């Protein structure tokens, strides 16, 4: 059974089901794409640290 | 003869005549049938049933902005 998009509400039944949705969503991405994201983060601050104190062991009296 | 007779009975509250028919029926020309189509049937809402083999079938939607024309 269909119902012709002139005889039905179409933003309402979206923004009715957004928490769901969205729930579902984060969910399903956290473990995969952002624990890597923080380990990652993690070693760009570290290797910024190595360098700022390379600069003054190689350079500085 | 009954049957139309009664039909008419409770449909119109009278008998119409063969004569008033005709003579209503005479007057519709092409430009009436062309403005009456435009009243009720030119971009309108459909339904539709159907059974059996209906892979081909069409959309709910193809059946809906068939009942206009982009030509003209
Ligand atoms: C870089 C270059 C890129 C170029 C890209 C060009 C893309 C254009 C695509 C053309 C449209 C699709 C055609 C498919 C038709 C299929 C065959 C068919 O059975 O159609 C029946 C259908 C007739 O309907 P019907 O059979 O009565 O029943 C319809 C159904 O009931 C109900 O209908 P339906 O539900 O079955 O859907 C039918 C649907 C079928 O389509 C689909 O189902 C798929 C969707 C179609 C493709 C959509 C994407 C196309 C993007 C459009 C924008 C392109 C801009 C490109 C500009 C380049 C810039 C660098 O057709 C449409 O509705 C198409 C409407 C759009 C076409 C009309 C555009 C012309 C406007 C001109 C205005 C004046 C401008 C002058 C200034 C110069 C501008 C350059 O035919 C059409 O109406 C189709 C269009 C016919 C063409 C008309 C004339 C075009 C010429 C325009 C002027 C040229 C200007 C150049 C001068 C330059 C001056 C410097």
């Amino acid at each position: 059974q269909t119902i012709s998009p002139y005889q039905l509400k179409f933003i309402y039944p979206f923004w009715h089901t957004f928490f769901a949705r969205c729930w579902c969503k984060c969910s399903a991405y956290a473990w995969p794409w952002v624990w890597p994201g923080l380990i990652t983060f993690g070693l760009v601050k570290k290797m910024n640290h190595d360098v700022e104190e390379d600069i003054r062991d190689h350079y500085w009296y | 003869v009954a049957e139309d007779i009664g039909r008419q009975m409770l449909a119109y509250g009278r008998r119409m005549p063969l004569a008033e028919f005709l003579k209503r029926l005479e007057v519709i020309d092409a430009e009436e049938v062309k403005r009456v189509a435009w009243k009720y049937l030119h971009d309108a809402e459909v339904a539709v049933a159907g059974l059996g083999p209906l892979f081909g079938m069409p959309q709910l939607i193809n059946l809906r902005r068939a009942t206009f024309w982009l030509r003209y």
